[PDB]
């Protein structure tokens, strides 16, 4: 028993997009079929639901311009999304609904990213070491993956070659409707003369391949 | 609209302790409560229905209890794969066909690690764009909660700066934390000394990293 | 059952103007047909009600001796004849259609209808 | 004779839903004052005929139809609606000519660790037909594998039961519902009101 799920992607505001729920072990068309949405860093909000009698329902915020449809040839449920709006932005659910039982199925989710912010490359800044980066013996660096659109970014340090140590933080979306970055390592201070450190940046969305050069401070 | 509540929000425990997180509705909804289970990037997964009926497949450590207004989910003996986010379920409401709850983090605990502490001037690079970013990195600490303040010429500096704090490790069990300090060229040179205090319980007092503009 | 608003558009203050809910079945006849308007950005607000037989209306005191309710259920229609409209007045004009109360006070509340159009928008 | 709406007002237990109750009223006189003085209803909304003027007409054949529901639900014992009581339990025709009367009943259908008795049916393929009753109990088939009368994954009973505690919202609490049928053909008047014949 598993649900597939497919469709999502990125959409401007005022766009639409479609999201389908391949079912294997259960029908569709005999079941209480739900679509629950979650937004980044948030909670769970459910969508709406089709009844094994064709009845539909829908939430207050999307009625409307959210449409729930089945094919039983496929065993497929779809939800339409028309006029998105950027509080739609979420990972979107597909889920057997049991009623008093819960939802027991669920489907893996799709991400739903709705943004009028043009798909732009990362400018990387490098996070120098110093005395001010430095605590007794042990110093840090990094690089600042800046303004970029949209996610994920990869970043490796010297071409895979170091991870002890490193941690890339999750990305903040800033006011500008951009996306930022950090990854810093923490490296011996003996090193910073004789070791090279360069991290390895990669955007796909927008083909960007950047390798910086973190080389000391004062 | 019944409102849903669960207490607490972040909830430290080790393993073979006694786990019991709570959920509150505002009026009366007998039985029909469920509890799910949410790891970081997967769908939630139904533990308990009719807020104390075991789903098939759920260990039998998972207990729920309550009738009304007060739910408990129960965990007698903590496992390494029961930390997670764990979520509340109201069933069969009006408007609205299922309303969830804020949910809840267990996490795990484990001794008390004071932060390290590291400031980063601007690259020249950005600051020929323009632009001027100022990060603080919090390093290896335990427990989460830690207070990061931005001062530029002892000005205590808000609403222009924005944290990013990674997940438990899975060696140390530690966090990490980072605070980007921004602000435009022309704002950046009309100062002198950028600091980072940084409050937590590891530190017997705030630590201050701080630079001149300059070097 | 469909309902379906009509007779909408821009008119100044003082001017006149006609609206009209038809129904796609004849079963309109045995429902008390009410008229509510949504302003934008406010939620809905009550207007005029109609009954059945058409023996017993009940108006807004917003919309007491300007407005006028009259049905056909021949046609299946409602009518909200709207005189010496106000610049507030603009708003989307829906109809409900549900049962008949013995507490004439459940006409004002929405929920109390079962079935609703899809609104005509009026400017003045 | 009067009508009989003692036994169907005043009834100790009323029926599940998805098993509801039909009495036949017929060949009396209907005084529906018992309704007008008592201020307990919540839903009093008639179809086809205002509720005011019932004590006047007089009627062919009456049918009393009464379940218990939730005070959420009572919205769907109406012409059109849509819910798991009007798809699968109890379904109101669009040419409906009648009455719908409901009121709460706390009092007298709620138990302090809960009422288990009053079933609505959760599962069912195809929605129901107006006025019609499924007293079906078999195994509801959620997948493609039969279910040969045993319950588990896919294969789950039909009926479910409500939780009425006390302590419950008013959107969770019971109701009792009495639906009211009135048909008037070419045949001579059975039920009257007592200012007509
Ligand atoms: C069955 O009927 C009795 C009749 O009493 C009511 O009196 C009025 C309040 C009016 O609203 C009508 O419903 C009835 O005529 C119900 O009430 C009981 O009445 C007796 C006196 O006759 C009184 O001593 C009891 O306390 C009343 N019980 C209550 C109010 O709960 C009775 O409840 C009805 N039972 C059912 C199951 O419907």
């Amino acid at each position: 028993v598993q649900l597939v799920e497919s469709g999502g992607g990125l959409i401007q505001p005022g766009g639409s997009l479609r999201l389908s729920c391949a079912a294997s072990g259960l029908t569709v068309s005999s079941n209480y079929m739900s679509w629950v949405r979650q937004a980044p860093g948030k909670g769970l909000e459910w969508v709406s639901v089709i009844y094994s009698g064709g009845s539909t329902f829908y939430a207050d915020s999307v009625k409307g311009r959210f449409t729930i449809s089945r094919d039983n040839s496929k065993n497929t449920l779809y939800l339409q999304m028309n006029s998105l709006r950027a509080e739609d932005t979420a990972v979107y659910y597909c889920a057997r609904d049991l009623d008093v039982y819960g939802l027991d199925v669920w489907g893996q989710g799709t991400t739903v990213t709705v943004s009028s912010a043009s798909t732009k490359g990362p400018s990387v800044f490098p996070l120098a070491p110093s005395s001010k980066s430095t605590s007794g013996g042990t110093a840090a660096l990094g690089c600042l993956v800046k303004d970029y659109f949209p996610e994920p970014v990869t970043v490796s340090w010297n071409s895979g070659a170091l991870t002890s140590g490193v941690h890339t933080f999750p990305a903040v979306l800033q006011s500008s409707g951009l996306y930022s970055l950090s990854s810093v390592v923490t490296v011996p201070s003996s090193s910073l003369g004789t070791q090279t450190y360069i991290c390895n940046v990669n955007h796909k969305p927008s083909n960007t391949k950047v390798d910086k050069r973190v080389e000391p401070k004062s | 609209d019944i409102v849903m509540t669960q207490s607490p929000s972040f909830l430290s425990a080790s393993v073979g302790d006694r786990v019991t997180i709570t959920c509150r509705a505002s009026q009366g909804i007998s039985s029909y409560l469920a509890w799910y289970q949410q790891k970081p990037g997967k769908a939630p997964k139904l533990l308990i229905y009719a807020a104390s009926t075991l789903q098939s497949g759920v260990p039998s450590r998972f207990s729920g209890s309550g009738s009304g207004t007060e739910f408990t989910l129960t965990i007698s003996s903590l496992q390494p794969e029961d930390f997670a986010t764990y979520y509340c379920q109201q069933l069969n409401s009006y408007p609205p066909k299922f309303t969830f709850g804020p949910g809840t983090k267990v996490e795990i605990k484990r001794t008390v690690a004071a932060p390290s502490v590291f400031i980063f001037p601007p690259s020249d690079e950005q600051l020929k764009s323009g632009t001027a970013s100022v990060v603080c990195l919090l390093n290896n600490f335990y427990p989460r909660e830690a207070k990061v303040q931005w001062k530029v010429d002892n000005a205590l500096q808000s609403g222009n700066s924005q944290e990013s704090v990674t997940e438990q490790d899975s060696k140390d069990s530690t966090y990490s934390l980072s605070s980007t300090l921004t602000l435009s060229k022309a704002d950046y040179e009309k100062h002198k000394v950028y600091a980072c205090e940084v409050t937590h319980q590891g530190l017997s007092s705030p630590v201050t990293k701080s630079f001149n503009r300059g070097e | 059952v469909q309902l379906v608003e009509s007779g909408g558009g821009l008119v100044q203050a003082g001017e006149s103007l006609r609206l009209s809910c038809a129904a796609s079945k004849p079963t309109f006849r045995n429902f008390a047909a009410g008229w509510f308007r949504q302003t934008p950005g406010k939620d809905r607000e009550f207007v005029a009600v109609i009954e059945y037989d058409g023996d017993s209306a009940y108006y807004a005191d917003s919309v007491k001796g300007r407005f006028t309710i009259s049905r056909d259920n021949a046609k299946n229609t409602v009518y909200l004849q709207m005189n010496r409209l106000k610049p507030g007045d603009t708003a989307v004009y829906i109809c409900a259609i549900g049962g008949n109360h013995y507490d004439p006070s459940k006409y004002y509340t929405a929920d109390e209808y079962d079935y609703w159009g899809q609104g005509t928008q009026v400017t003045v | 004779n009067l009508c009989p709406f003692g036994e169907v007002f005043n009834a100790t237990r009323f029926a599940s839903v998805y098993a509801w109750n039909r009495k036949r009223i017929s060949n009396c006189v209907a005084d529906y004052s018992v309704l007008y003085n008592s201020a307990s209803f919540s839903t009093f909304k008639c179809y086809g005929v205002s509720p005011t003027k019932l004590n006047d007409l007089c009627f062919t054949n009456v049918y009393a139809d009464s379940f218990v529901i939730r005070g959420d639900e009572v919205r769907q014992i109406a012409p059109g609606q849509t819910g798991k009581i009007a798809d699968y339990n109890y379904k109101l025709p669009d040419d409906f000519t009648g009455c719908v009367i409901a009121w709460n009943s706390n009092n007298l259908d709620s138990k302090v660790g809960g009422n288990y008795n009053y079933l609505y049916r959760l599962f069912r393929k195809s929605n129901l037909k107006p006025f019609e009753r499924d007293i079906s109990t078999e195994i509801y088939q959620a997948g493609s594998t039969p279910c040969n009368g045993v319950e588990g994954f896919n294969c789950y009973f039909p009926l479910q039961s409500y939780g009425f505690q006390p302590t419950n919202g008013v959107g969770y609490q019971p109701y009792r519902v009495v639906v009211l049928s009135f048909e008037l053909l070419h045949a001579p008047a059975t039920v009257c009101g007592p200012k007509k014949s």
